[PDB]
């Protein structure tokens, strides 16, 4: 079924490194599986951040980044403020479908 | 800009058909290399991708509704039809849509829809 | 048809293009584009205008000579009358040719070598984005949309920020 | 996926489907796109007074109308700039030759000026303004309008001694003819004596001339010629004429100037038009460096090349094109 | 007219990484732009951080560093300390001319 | 030290020459890779870069106001003169005349001075 | 003994085929041929000349007395000064018309070669380098094969880029 | 062997061991593998007569064949297109000299023609057919064979008025003479008169003269002189003839044309090639464009230069092999 | 007004170049490289002499000639000779101009490409250790001092030996 | 700045430039900048006239034909060989007027001669009077006459034809200047002459010539109505010149010696200075380094050819590409 599982929820105050992983039943992730993250604030949109792994949409500010951390895929954040109060997932592709990720919950000290 | 819109019954009964319609502008389906997804949340859960249609009428779809899912589009009028049939339950949940770009090195779900709640009893 | 942009600067030339002299064919996914270059031209027009006004309407004012026919028949003068004559004739006929035989030469190796720099010119700001092969034409990386060929066209082409994508094709 | 980042930017030249050809120092046949004929072979077919003062000619030399011939006696005091001989010319007047023709057609050509003053000879002792039954004015006999026979008196010719100076600030040409008779008789009947002889000089220069008698062939019912000698005097200087007989006598000075005038033998009419080259054939455009029409020319005029054509290419080579 | 835009306002803890970038409207940002950042204290003078895109001015602490990221120049502060609450400013040179963008306010939680 | 001071009229009126004198002591405009540049902030706004003049008289300034700006240096005495012309309510801001140091890979934007107030008013 | 080189420092005397040759060391040893286009070329524009003024006479018959022996005034004068004059504008038209087609000559066939050493050139595009005396160190090894190829124009780059860009680089 | 991947592909161009020098628009000293030679400076050394008709001197000049003298009779209506006149002529007749010698030798020249007709002259009562003695035929004694010497008839002259009118189509030329005594008792005894006066005329030109009585040197044996003059005759015209002694007549005319006959002073032997140029010293080749030889030519020749030599290059440069290395 | 590797024969001229003609100029780690070079300032002076030598002190003779002006006028005689000079003296002043003017094109042809070969010279000297921006000026990598410029004008500059640094300051 | 690395270089290949360079022509363009022009053409002039290489001979108000017969004040030019004759525009005759036919043809030849060496010769004259003299040319205050030429005049009112001959055996030519004086009325002829008519006529053993004299009046110059018109005589080796004459005849007193040298005539008014130069020309002297020429069109000697344009620059350098904005 290729599940995809990320960790439950994460922690920090307002300015601290916040690294994100997307893991996954199958194995390895390369740079074939299509690496995405977009986030879920409360009260707006859903709003796509970094595509390919390594493609980032622009528009977004430059502390959040997307990279491949050994064998598997990672967001980073460097520095996160109290906007950054949402629900982060994760998205990978199995060469014919996308399975979407549980979830990361980042809660920011406001 | 770029703005996707849903629209959809919201109320309907079980063993039904789903017909949901997402209306999109800004950027024209003629355009090389641009898709739009579709993604829904059942209000408590995590997201499940289900389907996306490309712009040379490839699709692409979840192997675990192959059977009960159409998708179409209406590139004059720049309108997207999502099919989904035999309803359950387990289908009410929160409908949106979104656009993907295909670009070199990956696709990217950059812009996505307001959303469409569905309620199915 | 087969398009390709088959020739320029070898082969065969163009016959559509009215409005200039040396002109750029480029084929990507946009389709075929078209248009001259009007510096190139200029420097093969001017020479050209560089020998018409020296020629055309350069005439000196001769107002009496001998005469030149004759209906009776003399001795040494009328001789040397006609001899003088003819003298002056085969130099001025000998001073064409050379004059106009000359003037061909020079603007046939001038046309090919002004329009050669023309080619040259592209191929120096194409370090390394670019390839070269028997037909003139190019080989341009990156994807090279509306924006290289006029970027090209008025110079402002930077090699160095596609600089690192061109070395793929040529890594293969 | 990868876009291919390919690109042609295929750069090309002007070529043209109908190009003519044109030499090369090397090559005879080298099609060029576009190329200017050089010489001019082709004329207009008249002779335009725009730039130049042109004196038709109407069948009258330039040698007639100096003398005063009875057909060019319209050309009395006339200017120009090309005097135009036509073909058709013709002597109806008395028989005459002039030695050196050549060089009194020239001087008077070049210097354009026909204007005769009558001066203040004082010819006395014979009886001049003498007739002639071969040079008739529209009613009765006439000689010259430029010129006087000098004929006898009552059985008395005396030894004529008319001195003349030249105070003035231009040069003087004086046209004195010498009448040959073809008997002694006649001789003896107009100027009763058996010798003659004419002498004028200068303080350069001295003319001394014997008459012959003697049989020539009839033309126009007159057996007799007349020979032509001009003369010019310096600013200063004196003329002085002595003669015993057998002397045609001045009326007066023709003036002598140098310019631009110069003549030419040409049966085209006179028309309009705006150019500076006058031919025998005609008139042709000055813009070409060269042509081939004639080789007779006048004014800013193009050389006179052998070769028919000459084409300078005005382009580059154009290599056909593609096809198919 | 190339105008220099950056970030309105960053904030930070005492120790934590802040990334402020430098974008220009004219197109690719490289080292022939020499991307120079001072920054400005509400009592202090200007001083100035990195010039030439790579190059540090002497004397400031190591915690500031410039480089190229992508298509715009960047400059990083690697634990940021309570005295870096103060203005930041960028400048490009567009072969003619200095432009200077519209300033960030790294603000900094010392209260 | 590197020390730079500025030197201006403070308040001038609508339509004046502006004349702004630069001081500054630790080096001279003699070395090769030394310049001095002027920089204005209009106290609330962003920051202008002006004009600056190279060791070997060198002139750049903003394009901008290339009709309206003249500035020299003066290596004997170890100077530099800014001058405005047809100066506004725009040009109301506090200058800066700072150091600029030309070296291998870029300029370095050191050192700079403590500035002068610049008000433009009719009042 | 070996290592030949072309266009920079010397032709030879080895060949007289043609005018224009080309020259291979390979595996199977000591290769050398002529081609038939800059050949051709450069004979064609060289007999161009040779048409113009072998065989070219202009007809004179009757013409003035070029000697005198009895000693006159301006007529004699007059006819041997308009002949000295003829003669010398003769004898620099000669002069000049020699010293120009010399030159283009000389010119003419330095730059025709040079075609065909461009010619040659971007046919390898990159599957061979420069050596600076008129050689190409051409990579992926091959036999005589290749030689009548180049001649013909028939060289496929592509084909052979896999070894011509491993003896190069790296 | 060579399988290492290397290859070589030189290029070049082809070198001669002996190279020529050839000069440019500058630096002369360059070296060409092949030249071609341009200015003829060699010529074979015998005109010969393939084109054109060459008839030979034979100590014979243009003007003695035209008068037929007794050495030059075999010239009688004989067409050429070159006079070519040897340096060994001279005259064995009576003495004469004419006025403007290169202007009628010139005309006669260029007619090519001196097929000579006999006009029956309708002359009165004077002696014909005079006879000198310095000008021998078979040791009969003789004078000038297109000419007519006339004397008294018993002691008089009655002076001509003899006229030939002209009605054919092609121009006509006159040669005649006018004879000079030496004192006033050789003038009475021959002519009858102690003056003379010699008149042509034509319908548009006319001739004078009269003879001079006085002593010259002594040439073969003649004190005295001969003056020749020469008269043409348009077509339509009349030739008008008065005299009172002292007149050598023609007895016909001499047709001329226009075509491309003329003289040549050589010595030059004859001989057969296949060549259009003649020259004094030869006959020379035309395939080159220019000659030294001489300035005096005849035909299609090549122009006239003062070079000695002009290479042109027909090769290209010849940089030396310099060996093996 | 400042020295930041100027560029060469297409774009400028120097004027700090007058020992010699064809000259370089690097900036290397030291920084100044203006400095004369030889074969290439003297083969463009040779042509240059070489039509001066022929062109001065090449005087012909001519001792009697007929009268060019006359104070008296005269028939066909005085009217030839002065036709006789005008057709002389117009037939050598075409041949002036036109000589001065052939001259002239073949010398600034011969010393363009007199540089143009000495640049190519040295591009064909460097096989890939240098390429060029397009403005005559190489950019060259690896360790590169005076003595290493200073060899590449003398004609040794081994290629291989300087093979590993070049192909890392390049494709790769 | 400056930006660069340790280890990237330039090798920046260039030319040479002037801030002023000079205007001259080619055949594509007009207006091209070369480094130096050299002038092909001499505008300028010395001013004056040197004879370094040649031996030039000065007018002094004498034309050489007046030498030649033998004017008084032209006595100072007797047997003086030049290379080249300078006719002064201040040149008038102060002796017995005279004219020539083919003024142009005597001046040509003997000025081409270039050697006036005279040898008085013993003519046989029997029955005349020789050393005739005129009042119209005086020599030392005295009256004279041509110092060359010899006027007859009878001695018992009585003038015998004159049958004199002389051959020629010398290995060069012989030139012969003689005249024949007119007369002014017929009494002044039977009282110079002693004969009503006159005849002249001279030969050799090639040619022959026959003047008749011109009686009648002729205007004053110098206080003398009369006029003598001189002819020339080419006598070949071994040759005879026989004269038979019954009067008005111009005794020559012997021959001139002819040759064919580089010897010519020029008419400048330009003086005489000291230099080393070739060139002469009637403004002066010009170098002839140049290989073109615009001064005027008679010339002398080594000369560059005449064109009739002002000024020809000639390339000697390469193209001017100056600035740059610096
Ligand atoms: C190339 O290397 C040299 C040698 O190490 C460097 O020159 C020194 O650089 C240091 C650091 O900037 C200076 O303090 C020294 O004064 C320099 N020494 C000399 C003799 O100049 C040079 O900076 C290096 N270049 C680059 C671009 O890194
Ligand atoms: C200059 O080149 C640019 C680059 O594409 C092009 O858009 C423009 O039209 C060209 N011309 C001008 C006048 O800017
Ligand atoms: C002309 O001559 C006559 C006769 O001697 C004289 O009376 C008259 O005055 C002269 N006229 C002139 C104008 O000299
Ligand atoms: C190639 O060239 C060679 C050498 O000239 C020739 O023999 C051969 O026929 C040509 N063609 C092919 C297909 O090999
Ligand atoms: C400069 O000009 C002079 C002018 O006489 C010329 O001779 C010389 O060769 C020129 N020098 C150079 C270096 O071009």
């Amino acid at each position: 079924q290729a599940v995809v599982t990320q960790e439950s929820a994460l922690t920090t105050s307002p300015g601290g490194t916040v690294i994100l992983t997307c893991r996954s039943s199958t194995g390895a992730v390369t740079t074939s599986n299509y690496a995405n993250w977009v986030q879920k604030k409360p009260d707006h949109l859903f709003t796509g951040l970094i595509g390919g792994t390594s493609n980032r949409v622009s528009g977004v500010p430059v502390r959040f980044s997307g990279s491949l951390i050994g064998d598997k895929a990672a967001l980073t954040i460097t520095g996160a403020q109290t906007e950054d109060d949402a629900m982060y997932f994760c998205a990978l592709w199995f060469s014919t479908h996308y399975v979407f990720g549980g979830g990361t919950k980042v809660t920011v000290l406001s | 800009q770029v703005t996707l819109k849903e629209s959809g019954p919201g109320i309907l009964q079980p063993s039904q058909t789903l017909s949901l319609t997402c209306s999109f502008s800004g950027f024209s389906l003629s355009t090389f290399g641009m898709g739009v997804g579709w993604i829904r949340q059942p209000s408590g859960k995590g997201l499940e991708w289900l389907a996306h249609i490309w712009w040379d009428n490839d699709e692409y779809c979840n192997p675990a509704l192959k059977s009960r899912l159409t998708i179409s589009k209406d590139t004059s009028k720049n309108h997207i039809f999502l099919k989904i049939a035999n309803v359950d339950t387990a289908d009410t949940a929160t409908y949106y849509c979104a656009r993907i770009f295909a670009n070199y090195g990956g696709d990217a779900m950059d812009y996505w829809g307001q959303g469409t709640s569905v309620t199915v009893s | 048809g087969i398009f390709g942009a088959i020739a320029g600067f070898i082969e065969n030339g163009w016959e559509g293009m009215v409005d200039g002299w040396y002109g750029f064919r480029h084929q990507n996914s946009e389709g075929r584009g078209q248009a001259a270059d009007l510096k190139s031209t200029q420097a093969a027009i001017d020479c050209i205008n560089g020998k018409l006004n020296r020629l055309i309407g350069k005439t000196n004012e001769k107002f009496h000579q001998i005469e030149k026919e004759f209906s009776e028949v003399e001795g040494r003068i009328q001789d040397l009358e006609k001899y003088v004559e003819d003298t002056k004739i085969d130099l001025w006929s000998y001073n064409a040719e050379l004059l106009v035989a000359l003037e061909n030469q020079h603007t046939i190796d001038l046309t090919d070598s002004e329009m050669n720099k023309l080619f040259e010119k592209t191929k120096k700001q194409l370090r390394e984005n670019a390839e070269d092969m028997g037909n003139g034409c190019f080989k341009i990386y990156h994807k090279c949309d509306n924006a290289c060929i006029g970027s090209i066209r008025n110079g402002t082409y930077d090699h160095d920020v596609y600089r690192d994508e061109a070395l793929n094709n040529r890594f293969q | 996926g990868n876009d291919n980042s390919t690109a042609t930017l295929c750069l090309g030249h002007h070529a043209v489907p109908n190009g003519t050809i044109v030499k090369t120092i090397c090559n005879d046949q080298i099609e060029v796109t576009n190329a200017t004929e050089l010489v001019q072979n082709s004329s207009i077919g008249e002779i335009c007074d725009s730039p130049h003062q042109i004196l038709d000619g109407e069948n009258c030399t330039l040698i007639d109308a100096l003398l005063g011939d009875p057909q060019c006696d319209g050309f009395q005091n006339k200017k120009w700039d090309l005097f135009v001989e036509r073909s058709k010319a013709y002597s109806n007047c008395y028989p005459y030759d002039v030695p050196d023709y050549a060089s009194l057609r020239s001087l008077v050509a070049s210097s354009g000026t026909l204007e005769f003053n009558n001066e203040s000879f004082n010819w006395t002792g014979v009886t001049q303004n003498g007739t002639s039954s071969a040079c008739i004015r529209r009613s009765n006999n006439s000689f010259f309008s430029r010129l006087n026979w000098l004929t006898q008196l009552n059985f008395k010719y005396p030894a004529l001694n008319v001195t003349m100076p030249n105070n003035e600030q231009f040069d003087k040409l004086y046209i004195w003819g010498v009448h040959h008779p073809v008997t002694d008789k006649d001789q003896i009947f107009l100027y009763a004596q058996s010798s003659g002889r004419i002498t004028v000089s200068t303080k350069r220069s001295q003319q001394a001339v014997i008459p012959n008698i003697g049989y020539r062939p009839r033309i126009r019912n007159i057996p007799s010629r007349i020979s032509i000698y001009w003369t010019i005097v310096k600013p200063g200087d004196i003329l002085l004429i002595n003669s015993t007989g057998n002397l045609i006598a001045p009326r007066g000075y023709f003036k002598i100037r140098s310019g631009k005038s110069s003549i030419m033998r040409s049966d085209a009419p006179i028309g309009k038009c705006n150019s500076e080259c006058i031919t025998p054939n005609g008139s042709i455009p000055n813009d070409k460096p060269f042509q081939n029409v004639n080789r007779i020319t006048y004014g800013a005029c193009p050389r006179y090349v052998k070769q028919s054509t000459l084409k300078l290419a005005t382009g580059m080579r154009n290599v056909p094109e593609k096809q198919t």
